[PDB]
């Protein structure tokens, strides 16, 4: 029996929260 | 964890396209 | 109540298991029906574990599901047994823990009012082996034992395990505190067979589609050492035979289905299927005998009658005795004398429900360990009947004897010697027959003490006997017969029957003129004395 | 009573007395319930509920099985046809066993004693060891047999020896029975050949004393003493007992009378033929001969028996 | 009486009749009387023999003539892995379609 | 998925620029 695991990341820069604030402001 | 990535990404595309069309 | 409002034993459809169900009810279900007030006054704790062991072909799984539904169970969770396994480290333990989440949640939220949870594990022996690195099989048992009777306390669970081999399970799982009760499910008797047949024929009897000629008591009598799966297969095969009888006369020609609607399974279908479709695992098999007795048993002299009578006496003694459940006999003689055939015939004429023969032929190229495994498996299977007969042929070949040296496998010898003096469980009978050709060397190995008696098979040693054998065989003519008789009577002969047949075949290839001469010349050449 | 229960149960773990009590209570309450196909409770009978000694005794006999205590089936699987006093030697052997168990039980300076039982084959010495062990009343008794080691390798056998002896080491008093030493060693006159490892393990395992003043008793059985003496193994054993065969025709007549077989004039005619000679046979063969001889018609049974006894009564 | 001629397999003709007689009688007879009989169908058959003797062709013809779905071919030696047992994963993907088919369409 | 996200980013860029104008 054997084996180990690993992990990684990626370039995402979502910031959907800020974009949502901005676009809502645009609507009003 | 890719499940919530796909969920948020679908939500993002839907909202962005819709919101852009409304602004336009 | 915790049980379903409606349930009756007869509806469950299980046939034969009567005392076992009663005992399981009394042990593992007494406290769950007795009113809560007196129970809390008891302060006792319900049982939270049960194990079932039976031989293959009892479908205890039926009993598992049937018990699960008998109660007002919610949704019995099931695991095949090899699942919950993964390559990644620390995954099986988590999966095991996931099983009890609902139980612990209910135990924390409610108390003394939560419903019952049932888990059905299949083949516990697969993973829960003895804990010695045993790889992942050691870290899983600890978690399981960690869960059951853990630092914390659960009182709303019940675990059922099924396994065919009960002596390869971890002992630590077997305590007065978890998985305590164990029950054995064995082969049924006549009454159980009758009940099973009734269960499986009720529907056919309902639609008047079962012929009135068929009898069920006769079927129950005939089928011996049979199991529920085998019996259901028998019924299905009979239906299929009755069916095929109509696939060539009515629907084959697309003629009125009235004759197709007159379909009725009859006794003929059963008595045709019972002989050419089903092979019981623990019952006789009428193909080995015809494979061994290639040319019948012709009587050429008195010794045959004596041998047959002695074998019959041995068989009767085994059947009718009480203080001697084990008996042995050894057949010996010169090579090519017809030992195997006589042993097969005497075995066939016993009428026992279980019979088996083992030959070097079915193990060529094996290693000693594999031979030992085969022998122990055969004997273990035999142990499970009320009457049985086993034949071990060419003992010298199993040990791999060779005069140079000598050399042989001591291990197989020790295994055989030990086995020859082991009694079966209480109340069961056995009978062992051995065949050899070198009684001396067998004696030097001290093994003749184990055997109970011996029989001697001689050869032909007189011209009168040879002439009688030739006459009984049906070859050659009167003048040839007379010439041979007037030639051979003077001297003595020494030959085994099998070589005689070989020689006759040898001689029967020349021209009609020289046949007798060649036969006589060869016979003289292949002659010797004690 | 609680005193009887406490005395009668020995070497029980804390998890087993509770299970016993639960089983007794379950049986007691199940008594009242009367339902086979349709569940039903006789509430009338539930008004008065009590537990009697019968519950405890039935549970003890049937339900609970101690892991470190003594178990009764083992003693059932070896003394199959009982013990019959056919001669003086049996009493001698039993008394000697009594003396040995007494010494080991009530002595210091000697917490380990070993005895050897030897004799010709079929003499019935295996059962006698079980009988001796049954009269010690020791809390822990165990028998180790080759019957359960078919096909094992040397390492497996020695590990079995380890596990049994280690388990025995965990009680105040203990008896262990080793049967058919020769079969354990895998002996065969040719070569000769055998497993040295098992021999070394046994030799070293007859001198290790139990820790801190715990007693122990070992009873070994065999049938070929000469080989053992050639192995220097008789030094390990502390003494030796002998089990002989039957020799005299009067002994044979006594055995026949005791068994419950040919009687009346039959016996008389038999007596007329054996008394004037010597006999030599073990009892196990006598039983086998008696059984085999009973399948003829009631007119030659004596003849067949006598012919056999002549053929097998060798070396008088 | 079926038919086995000019459609590829030509050598084996009696074998179809034998195997059909032994196996395929339940699925040919009108289902109504069958459910009245309350019987189950066979759950598998074995073929064996020397290599390259047209066994796969026989299986494909049988599959075509029963109107069953596309057979899911697979080999023996392929399904084996060194990750402390990942064969069960290999084994389980094969029965999904039947599982979902049973879940949705029932009986 | 990712290709759809590339299409989305292209469209969004275009829309933002023409919004600016
Ligand atoms: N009355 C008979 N007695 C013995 N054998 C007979 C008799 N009638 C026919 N035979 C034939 O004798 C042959 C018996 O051969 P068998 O294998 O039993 O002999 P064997 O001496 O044990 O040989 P082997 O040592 O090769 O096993 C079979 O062909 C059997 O058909
Ligand atoms: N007085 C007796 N002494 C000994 N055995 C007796 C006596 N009476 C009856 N028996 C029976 O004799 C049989 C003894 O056989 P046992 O197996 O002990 O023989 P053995 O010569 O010691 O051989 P083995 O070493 O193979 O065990 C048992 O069935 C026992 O019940
Ligand atoms: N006593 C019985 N009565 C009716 N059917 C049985 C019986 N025993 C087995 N079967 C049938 O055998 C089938 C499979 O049994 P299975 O659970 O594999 O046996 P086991 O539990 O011994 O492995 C079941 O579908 C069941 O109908
Ligand atoms: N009876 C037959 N008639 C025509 N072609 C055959 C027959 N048997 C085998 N073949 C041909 O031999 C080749 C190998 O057959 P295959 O189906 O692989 O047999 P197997 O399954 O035994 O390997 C195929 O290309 C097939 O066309």
């Amino acid at each position: 029996i054997s084996k180990q695991a690993l992990s990684e990341i990626e370039t995402r820069h979502s910031e959907i929260i800020k974009l949502e604030n901005s676009i809502r402001e645009l609507h009003d | 964890r890719a499940d919530q990535l796909a969920d948020e990404s679908l939500e993002s595309t839907r909202r962005m396209l819709q919101l852009v069309e409304e602004s336009k | 109540s915790i049980i379903n409002p409606d349930w009756n034993f007869e509806k469950m459809g299980i046939g034969g298991l009567d005392k076992e169900f009663s005992d399981i009810f009394r042990r593992a279900f007494a406290s769950r029906v007795f009113p809560p007030e007196i129970v809390e006054q008891m302060g006792c704790k319900h049982v939270k574990g049960i194990l079932l062991y039976g031989p293959p072909g009892c479908g205890k799984t039926l009993l598992a599901r049937q018990i699960g539904k008998m109660l007002n169970a919610r949704e019995p969770k099931v695991v095949n047994g090899p699942e919950i396994l993964n390559k990644y480290v620390g995954e099986s333990e988590a999966n095991i823990r996931k099983l009890f989440a609902d139980a612990e949640e209910e135990q924390r939220r409610l108390g003394a009012n939560s419903g019952l949870h049932i888990i059905i594990f299949d083949e516990i022996d697969a993973i829960c082996k003895q804990r010695g690195s045993t790889g992942v099989h050691d870290t899983v048992v600890n978690q399981l034992l960690s869960k059951i009777d853990g630092v914390e306390q659960l009182n709303n669970i019940l675990v059922i395990g099924m396994t065919n081999r009960p002596d390869l399970i971890d002992e630590a799982l077997l305590r007065p505190g978890r998985l305590e009760v164990k029950m054995e499910i064995g082969l049924p008797d006549e009454k159980g067979r009758l009940q099973i047949l009734h269960i499986h024929t009720a529907r056919m009897r309902g639609h008047q589609l079962l012929s009135a000629d068929v009898d069920i008591k006769e079927l129950a009598v005939e089928t011996k050492n049979f199991s529920g799966a085998e019996l259901e297969g028998l019924v299905r095969a009979a239906q299929s035979t009755a069916m095929n009888r109509h696939i060539k006369a009515s629907t084959k020609v697309e003629v009125d289905m009235e004759k197709a609607e007159s379909l009725q399974v009859t006794r003929g279908d059963f008595l045709a299927s019972l002989e050419n479709d089903i092979k019981p695992a623990f019952g006789t098999n009428q193909e080995d005998y015809a494979s061994y007795i290639m040319n019948g048993i012709i009587k050429w002299g008195d010794p045959v009658t004596r041998v047959l009578d002695d074998g019959e006496l041995l068989v009767q003694q085994t059947k009718n005795s009480d203080r001697t459940p084990l008996v042995s006999v050894l057949l010996e003689g010169p090579p090519h004398s017809g030992k195997t055939a006589l042993a097969a015939k005497i075995a066939e004429e016993s009428n026992f429900p279980f019979i088996k023969i083992c030959s070097p032929d079915k193990m060529i190229g094996f290693s000693e360990t594999a031979k030992c495994q085969a022998m122990k498996k055969i004997f273990d299977d035999a142990y499970k009947s009320q009457l049985s007969c086993v034949v071990v042929d060419d003992i010298e070949r199993l040990l791999d004897y060779v005069p140079i040296g000598p050399r042989f496998s001591n291990l197989v010898l020790q295994a055989l010697l030990v086995l020859l003096k082991k009694a079966p469980p209480q109340g069961r009978k056995l009978l062992i027959i051995g065949t050899t050709s070198r009684k001396d060397v067998l004696q030097e190995m001290e093994m003749l003490n184990a055997f109970s008696t011996t029989i001697h098979v001689p050869n032909i040693a007189t011209g009168e006997q040879l002439l009688e054998a030739l006459e009984l065989l049906g070859n050659f003519k009167d003048k040839e017969r007379t010439t041979i008789a007037q030639q051979v009577k003077g001297k003595k002969v020494w030959i085994g029957i099998k070589k005689l047949l070989m020689l006759i075949e040898m001689s029967l290839q020349m021209d009609p003129e020289y046949r007798v001469r060649k036969f006589l010349a060869l016979l003289r050449e292949e002659g010797a004395s004690p």
